[PDB]
């Protein structure tokens, strides 16, 4: 969800609560921008935890860097 | 064809001597507004 | 756009190259003075 | 020493330590300065001796290159 | 020192753009403009004429 | 969102040839509703009075940029690109009102981090700019800076024209999470996405 699960904090919180969440590509505009947010999520979750990424098919610029 | 002519032009600040402070100040406000609008018109009319 | 980049301001009417106000004097003043005021009659201005 | 119309050679080693990927923590650049004789033999007439802390570069090699 | 050290040094120059003016006349404050004309002129002229 | 809905049913559905005429006809109403009800107000409104870019002074514009882009509550520019914008705008003021080449009073857009003082510095040096509407060329430059794609979409509508729908709808998801940077920190202006059944 764009406004909601763009936040690396909320992705980590939900992942640490022990539930699968999608990090929203909607809120990112460069590879570097999302790489920084992913790095933040990784730093906040337990070793061996995981999350997913949601990309919008209708947004070809997001797809091409994503 | 013997066309002689003279005009005398007097400095405009001699006019404001004739009116009250209140009236002058109202005029000054009104001109100041008109002038800002004229500058707006002129620059638009020039470049386009 | 002026060659894919966006541009706002003066442009040479012939070349359509951009021109800064600071360069107008160096680029055009000599010609402005050559072709203004009292000067040799230019036939293109009076129907040949 | 009269340097005029002489040919100097600069035989130089440069030792460096690192602060990070870009900035050097220290820079050392030393070695003999030699004059060419009529015989083409080069002979020591002095020494390069540069020492520095945090640098972005070696200003001795930069100078000799140009 | 790097191209950083001498880039946060080199000043920023501003070149002028033309700002063509209509040059409406300056209106002085009343106190000052009333000294120009005689005191008697106030309310003496038909200003429609 | 209810304004957004009205504009869907009223303006954005009209054929392109009827768009601009309806915008001109409802101009005062549209500005009124943007200002009252939407997360992107009409930019050119000074002390709650509707204007256009063309009828605002250089000072009124600089102050309006700070009013909408600089968050008092957090004492910071909501986005650095909004600071770059009003920085570039002040440099234009210097360019227009200087009579000859000098050094900028804004050597670094850092100075804008106390914006009130930056403005006073520039307009104290170029006080003519307090009293003159935007030169027509600087209107086009302002509207061009608003199209800059390397910057966060400007948080206002600067003009009613063919591209009104993009100005209105562009970048409208973030406000629900950053009310601190919305006109009255007013939820009622913003897009919150939510299912009617959940
Ligand atoms: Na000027």
């Amino acid at each position: 969800m764009t406004p909601c699960t763009v936040s690396p904090d909320f992705v980590a919180a939900t992942t640490n609560a022990g539930y699968t969440i999608e990090l929203a590509g909607g809120g990112y505009f460069s590879a570097a921008g999302m790489t920084a947010a992913i790095d933040s999520v990784v730093s906040q979750i337990e070793k061996g935890s995981t999350f997913g990424i949601n990309l919008i098919y209708v947004n070809p610029f997001m797809l091409q860097w994503g | 064809g013997q066309k002689g002519g003279q005009a005398i032009v007097v400095h405009p600040d001699y006019l404001y001597g004739a009116i009250t402070e209140d009236r002058y100040n109202e005029y000054v406000a009104k001109v100041s507004a008109r002038e800002k609008s004229a500058y707006k018109f002129f620059h638009n009319g020039m470049i386009y | 756009n002026l060659k894919g980049r966006p541009y706002t301001g003066w442009v040479d009417s012939k070349t359509k190259e951009p021109v800064d106000d600071k360069d107008v004097k160096a680029k055009y003043e000599t010609s402005i003075l050559e072709h203004s005021g009292i000067r040799l009659i230019e036939p293109e201005l009076f129907n040949g | 020493f009269d340097l005029l119309n002489k040919t100097l050679t600069f035989e130089t080693e440069t030792e460096v330590t690192f602060k990070n990927a870009n900035i050097f923590s220290s820079v050392k650049c030393f070695g003999p300065i030699k004059v060419e004789l009529p015989t083409k033999e080069t002979v020591e007439i002095g020494i390069v001796d540069y020492e520095a802390g945090a640098s972005h570069g070696n200003p001795v090699v930069d100078f000799l290159k140009r | 020192n790097g191209n950083s050290a001498d880039a946060a040094y080199a000043q920023v120059e501003i070149q002028p753009r033309a700002n063509i003016q209509l040059d409406f006349p300056e209106l002085k404050p009343y106190k000052q403009v009333k000294q120009i004309a005689p005191a008697e002129l106030e309310g003496l002229l038909d200003l429609e004429r | 969102v209810m304004l957004w809905k009205e504009f869907d049913e009223t303006i954005f559905n009209l054929p392109k040839n009827k768009l601009v005429p309806t915008l001109e006809a409802k101009r005062d109403y549209i500005i009124s509703r943007l200002n009252a009800d939407f997360q992107k107000p009409w930019f050119a409104t000074v002390n709650g009075q509707a204007r256009d870019l063309a009828t605002m002074t250089y000072e009124e514009v600089a102050k309006r940029l700070v009013e909408l882009m600089f968050i008092r509550s957090t004492n910071s520019w909501f986005d650095v690109t909004w600071r770059t914008f009003t920085g570039d705008f002040l440099r234009r003021v210097e360019e227009r009102f200087t009579k000859s080449k000098t050094l900028s009073l804004i050597q670094s857009y850092s100075l804008l981090d106390k914006p009130d003082e930056a403005i006073e510095k520039v307009f104290n040096a170029y006080p003519a700019a307090r009293e003159q509407f935007l030169n027509a060329q600087d209107i086009d430059h302002f509207l061009s800076m608003c199209q800059n794609p390397m910057q966060k979409p400007v948080p206002f509508v600067p003009v009613l024209d063919r591209r009104f729908e993009i100005f209105f709808k562009k970048d409208s998801l973030w406000q629900s999470e950053h009310l601190e940077a919305v006109v009255d920190q007013d939820v009622q202006r913003t897009c919150i996405l939510h299912g009617p059944v959940a």
